[PDB]
C-alpha cells in the first residue's frame, strides 16, 4: 500500500458527491470530473489543476464530456479518475459517479505497482461509491458502450444525453 | 537501509536489492549431502539431490535455515540482520507455515524488519490489474490464483504438479529416441538450457506435427559444451505440449489450459467476466514463444462463445513476482509498514497474520 | 428550493429531488457486517445481508439512519439542512416508528421542514415507483407548500406534532 | 381520483387499505407478508428440479431478474399447465451472465401463481384476489358499489403480463354478477 | 416414532424436513449440498499442508477411509485448536496401504468443523446447526416445542465421534431456555 | 414372494431383499467409459467417473439403466421379474424423473409390482442406510401389500399412476 491520500482530495470528492443550494452563477464552475496524480516524492495523491473539467463547461465548450475526457488521460502513465455520468435507463433517469483506475500498459512498473497497491487507500476514503471501472487498454476505454456495460448493463439505452 | 527480497520459488531461489531491474542471486534449490553444499554448489560436485521447497510448500525446514543463510552470505554478500528481507510464499500456505517463516527470520538472522506477501497478488500488480486469475506455473507446481480486488480466492486456487521440472524429465525421456542419452544430473543442465533456448508451444499440435514429419527446416541445431553438435526435431513442440496434454507425462489431471477454467468457473457468478478478460501468466514456464495463442485459443474453445478471452502475457513474466516484491520494498512510504523486531517481540510470531 | 422525496420502502429506496419523472437513486434497503456497506456495494460484496424495515416498521434505527445518511450523502451528495425531505409509510403504523422518524430527521440531520404522508394516497396522486412518482407530483404543488412540519413548529410540539399534523 | 381500493404489493409486503371520497377505512386495512421476495424465493425453490442451483445471495438476484423479464400470470391455472405439459410450445430460453442458457418451462407461471395460492410457498393466507375481496366485504355496504369498480394497482410486482386480467376474472367471480368490475392498471404503476 | 425433524446427511447431499404426528411439513424442507464429499474434498485440500499430495480419484477413497476412521466433531472449535496448537497429545499416525505412516494434527476436527462452518469450502450456507433451528423457525409455532426436543439424525456423515453433542449444544444455543432439547443418536444411523 | 428395496442415490446404491437388517449390495453409483465400468470395478480402476444422479434427479437415463441391470443381476444374481421392486426419491422432486424411473422399471425389466416411496418417510420408519433399513423394514408390512402399483393396473394408467397412487 504506502501513499495515502491528502485533504484536498477528500476535500473535492465531498464537494462533489454531496452538492448544495447553490447560485446560479457559482454552480457554473462545480468540478465534474477531477483527476488523481503523485507529488515528486510520490507519498500523496494530489489532484492536478492543469487537466481538468467544469460542469459549467459541459454542453457548451466541451460538446461532449465522455468523448473530451478519453483524451485527457495520458497514456504513457497511469491516472486515477472521477466521472459524474448522467445516464438514461429504460426504467428511469439516474446521475451516479463513476471510479476510472486508468493503468496503461506502457506505462513503467514503478507508477503501475504504487498505483494498483494504493488503490484500496484511495477507495476506502471515497465512502458511498459504487460504480468501478479498472481499464488497462486505451481501446476498451476509448468505446462509449463500456460505461454503459459497467454502469447497468443492457438497461442503459442512452449515456450523457444521447442514446448508444 | 535498502531491502532485500528473496523470492522463496520451488526451483530457483531470486534474491536481490530493492529497486533494481531484476534479481542479483539465481540459484537451485537443492540441498546436497553425500552418501552439506546448498544450492549451486550441489550441481557441480555424489550427492543425493533434495528440495525442501519441491511443491511451493516447505516440507524440510532444517534445509530452509541452511537455504536462507547461503543466500544471505554467499549469494548477496550482505549481512541479514543490518538489512530487512521481503519474503514471498506460495498460495494455500498453512498459518502455521506463515508463522515459522517469521519466527525463524526473527530469531536466527536477526533481521530488524520482514514482510510476507502473496506470490499471486504481487505477480497480479506487476501487470497493472488488480482483478483477474493469475497463472503461476513455476519450477515445481503450476496454481492458478483467481484474485478479486487484490483479495485471492483461496477456495478456488487449482494446484497442478505439472511444471518445468517435468517437462524437462519428458523431454530427456524424448531426447534418448534420437540417440542422445542424457542421464546424469550434468546433462541434465544442458537438457534445461536446450528446452529454455529451443522449445516452444505449437498453436496446434496436430499440424505442427504433421509438417514436423515431412519439413526439414524445422529442425534446429544446439551446441553441447563439450563442442558436439547436436540436432532437434520436433522435440520443440512435444515437451511444452505436455502442459495442455498432461498424458505425455502419465498424470490424469486436466492441462493448465482446462485447470484454468475449472477454477474460473469455481469462483461467484457476476466476477467470471472479469476473469475471463484478465487472465495473467506468471513464472518461468510460461516464457515460451506462442504460448499465450494457445492458451487463449484452447479458453475460449472451452469458454462460452459470446464472452471474450484475453490473455496479455508481460515480456517480464519470468521475474514478475519478483519484480513485484522489489517495487514494493523500494517504496519510500513503505518503510512504516514493515514489520520491526519490536512487535514481534510483543506479539509472538502470530504477528504476520494481522499485519499480513 | 427543491424538495427531497424519499420513499424509504421495505426493501428498496426510492430517493429524488421533486419535479422530476424518475427517481435517481435505487437500491436494496439492506445492511451488510463483515462475517458496513449499504445498497449497491452490499449486492456486489461475505456478508450477513438484513432488512432494517420489517413489514413497514422499522426493526433496527442504528442501520436506518445510516442508509438515510448514505443515501444523502454518499449517492445524492446533497446536504440535508437546505432542500425539505418527504418520508413516506404505511397505514395503519406504530405511532412510535412516525415519531422515531421525525426526531432523527429534525435532531440528527436538521432539516428546515419535513412530512410524512401515505404512500397509497401519494401512489393515487401519481394516477392523476407509483409511490415516488406521486411524492414527486405532490411535492411540486403549490397548496402543500403551507403544510411542512418546520423546526420552529417542532420545537414546542415535540415530537407528537406529526400525528396532529399529517 | 379519492375513490377506490388500493392494491400495493412491492418487495416484502403487501398491503390493501380501501379509500372512500377522501375518508379511509383504517378498520379494513389488510396486510399480506406475501410479495415479490418471496415470489423469488420460490422460484429459487422450484428451479432446482430443472438442474440450476441457486443458493447464494449473489445469484439470487438473476433468478430475480429472470422473474422480472420472464414470468407472467395466467388467466387460469389449470388450462395453462395442460398446454405446458403438451409440447415446448411454452417453454422460452433465457441468457445468463455466465454464457450458459436455461429452459423454463411452466415456472413461468407458477411461481407468480402464489399471489393468488399462497398455500406454495407455506402461507396460509388468503391470494391477493380474495384479501381486496374480504376487506371490501368489511367495508361499509353503500360504498361497495365504488370500491368494487375501482381496484387502484400499484407496486413492481404488479408488472407481470396479464396480472390484470387474472385480478378483473377472480373479483367477478367473487363479487355479485350485477356489480361491474374494474382493474385500474397504469402504464406507470411501477 | 412419527414427530420430529430429521437431519439426513450422506455423501453428496444435507436436508432436513420437520414431520409432525403424520403431516410433514413440505414448505420448511431445507437442502444442504454440503455433504461427506466436500468433507473429503476440503481434508484433500487441507492434507496437502502436511506434506500428502492426493490428487488423482482413487487416492482420495484413502482420504476418505481416514476421514471415516480418524475425524470427530469438537465440542467446541476454539479450546480444541488451543489444544492442538500446544503440545502433540492430539495427533494421531495411520497405517497407509503404500506402508508409510502420516500424522495429522488439527486435521482430525478441521474438516468434520465445515458442517457447522461452511465458509472453509466456500459455501455461503448456514451450517447444519443453523439450518435446523430455521427450519424450526419457520415452523408452527405450536410444533416447535415437540420438534425442538426431537432432532433425529440419519446418514453416514453423523457418525463422527462427538457431533450429537455438538449439535445439542449448539442447538440450545440458538433455541430459547426453557425448551429441552434431544439429539436421537442411534447406533445404526448409518 | 420377498421384495426388492433399492435406495437409488445420489451417491450410493443400497440394494437387498426385505425382511433382513442390513443391505448386502452397497457401491458408488458411477460409470466409468475407458480415457464401462460400474460400482467397486470402476472404484478399483484409467476412467472418467460421473455421477448419474445430480441433486436428486437422474442426469443421464442410459447410465441409470446401466447401474439397475448391474445391481440386479451382476451384483444380486436375481431377475426382476419375479419379485416386486422398491425405489426412492426425494421430495419436491421433479415428475419426469418418477415417470422415468416408473417407465424403465416397467418396460425394460417388467417388474409384477413396484412402489416410489419417500426417502425421509423411510428413515423415519426405520426410527420405530436408515432409509433402507425403513424401505426394509416397510416392505414386510402386511397392509403396504395392497398398494404396490401393478403391471395390470400400470397398463391403461400409463406412466401417470405414480402421481395418483403414491
Ligand atoms: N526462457 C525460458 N524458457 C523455458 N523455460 C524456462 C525459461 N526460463 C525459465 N524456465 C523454466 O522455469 C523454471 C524456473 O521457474 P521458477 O522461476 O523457479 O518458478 P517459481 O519462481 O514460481 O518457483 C526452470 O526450471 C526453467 O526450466
Ligand atoms: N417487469 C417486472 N415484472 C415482474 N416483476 C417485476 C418487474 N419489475 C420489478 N418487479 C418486481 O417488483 C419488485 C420491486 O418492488 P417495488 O415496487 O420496488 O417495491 P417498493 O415500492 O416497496 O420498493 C422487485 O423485487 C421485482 O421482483
Ligand atoms: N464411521 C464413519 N465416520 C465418519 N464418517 C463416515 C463413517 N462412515 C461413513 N462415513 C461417511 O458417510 C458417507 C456415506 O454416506 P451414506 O450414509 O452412505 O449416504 P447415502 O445414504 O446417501 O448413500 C461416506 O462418504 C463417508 O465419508
Ligand atoms: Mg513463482
Ligand atoms: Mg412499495
Ligand atoms: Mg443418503
Amino acid at each position: 500500500s504506502g501513499v495515502a491520500v491528502s485533504d484536498g482530495v477528500i476535500k473535492v470528492f465531498n464537494d462533489m458527491k454531496v452538492r448544495k443550494s447553490s447560485t446560479p452563477e457559482e454552480v457554473k464552475k462545480r468540478k465534474k470530473a477531477v483527476l488523481f496524480c503523485l507529488s515528486e516524492d510520490k507519498k500523496n495523491i494530489i489532484l492536478e489543476e492543469g487537466k481538468e473539467i467544469l460542469v459549467g463547461d459541459v454542453g457548451q465548450t466541451v460538446d461532449d464530456p465522455y468523448a473530451t475526457f478519453v483524451k485527457m488521460l495520458p497514456d504513457k502513465d497511469c491516472r486515477y479518475a472521477l466521472y459524474d455520468a448522467t445516464y438514461e435507463t429504460k426504467e428511469s433517469k439516474k446521475e451516479d459517479l463513476v471510479f476510472i483506475f486508468w493503468a496503461p500498459e506502457s506505462a513503467p512498473l514503478k507508477s503501475k505497482m504504487i498505483y494498483a497497491s494504493s488503490k484500496d487507500a484511495i477507495k476506502k476514503k471515497l465512502t458511498g461509491i459504487k460504480h468501478e471501472l479498472q481499464a488497462n487498454c486505451y481501446e476498451e476505454v476509448k468505446d462509449r458502450c463500456t460505461l454503459a456495460e459497467k454502469l447497468g448493463g443492457s438497461a442503459v439505452i442512452s449515456l450523457e444525453g444521447k442514446p448508444l | 537501509t535498502t531491502a532485500l527480497v528473496c523470492d522463496n520459488g520451488s526451483g530457483l531461489v531470486k534474491a536481490g536489492f530493492a529497486g533494481d531491474d531484476a534479481p542479483r542471486a539465481v540459484f537451485p534449490s537443492i540441498v546436497g549431502r553425500p552418501r552439506s553444499y546448498v544450492g549451486d554448489e550441489a550441481q557441480s560436485k555424489i550427492l543425493t539431490l533434495k528440495y525442501p521447497i519441491e511443491h511451493g510448500i516447505i516440507t524440510n525446514w532444517d534445509d530452509m535455515e541452511k537455504i536462507w543463510h547461503h543466500t544471505f552470505y554467499n549469494e548477496l554478500r550482505v549481512a541479514p540482520e543490518e538489512h530487512p528481507t521481503l519474503l514471498t510464499e506460495a498460495p494455500l500456505n498453512p498459518k502455521a507455515n506463515r508463522e515459522k517463516m517469521t519466527q525463524i527470520m526473527f530469531e536466527t538472522f536477526n533481521v530488524p524488519a520482514m514482510y510476507v506477501a502473496i506470490q499471486a497478488v504481487l505477480s497480479l500488480y506487476a501487470s497493472g490489474r488488480t482483478t483477474g486469475i493469475v497463472l503461476d506455473s513455476g519450477d515445481g507446481v503450476t496454481h492458478n490464483v483467481p484474485i478479486y480486488e487484490g483479495y485471492a480466492l483461496p477456495h478456488a486456487i487449482m494446484r497442478l504438479d505439472l511444471a518445468g521440472r517435468d517437462l524437462t524429465d519428458y523431454l530427456m525421456k524424448i531426447l534418448t529416441e534420437r540417440g542422445y542419452s542424457f542421464v546424469t544430473t550434468a546433462e541434465r543442465e544442458i537438457v534445461r538450457d536446450i528446452k529454455e533456448k529451443l522449445c516452444y508451444v505449437a498453436l496446434d499440435f496436430e499440424n505442427e506435427m504433421a509438417t514436423a514429419a515431412s519439413s526439414s527446416s524445422l529442425e534446429k541445431s544446439y551446441e553441447l559444451p563439450d563442442g558436439q553438435v547436436i540436432t532437434i526435431g520436433n522435440e520443440r513442440f512435444r515437451c511444452p505440449e505436455t502442459l495442455f496434454q498432461p498424458s505425455f507425462i502419465g498424470m490424469e489431471s486436466a492441462g493448465i489450459h482446462e485447470t484454468t477454467y475449472n477454477s474460473i468457473m469455481k469462483c461467484d457468478i457476476d466476477i467470471r467476466k472479469d476473469l475471463y478478460a484478465n487472465n495473467v501468466m506468471s513464472g518461468g514456464t510460461t516464457m515460451y514463444p506462442g504460448i499465450a495463442d494457445r492458451m487463449q485459443k484452447e479458453i475460449t474453445a472451452l469458454a462460452p462463445s459470446t464472452m471474450k478471452i484475453k490473455i496479455i502475457a508481460p515480456p517480464e513474466r519470468k521475474y514478475s513476482v519478483w519484480i513485484g516484491g522489489s517495487i514494493l520494498a523500494s517504496l519510500s512510504t513503505f518503510q512504516q509498514m514493515w514489520i520491526t523486531k519490536q512487535e514481534y517481540d510483543e506479539a509472538g510470531p502470530s504477528i504476520v497474520h494481522r499485519k499480513c
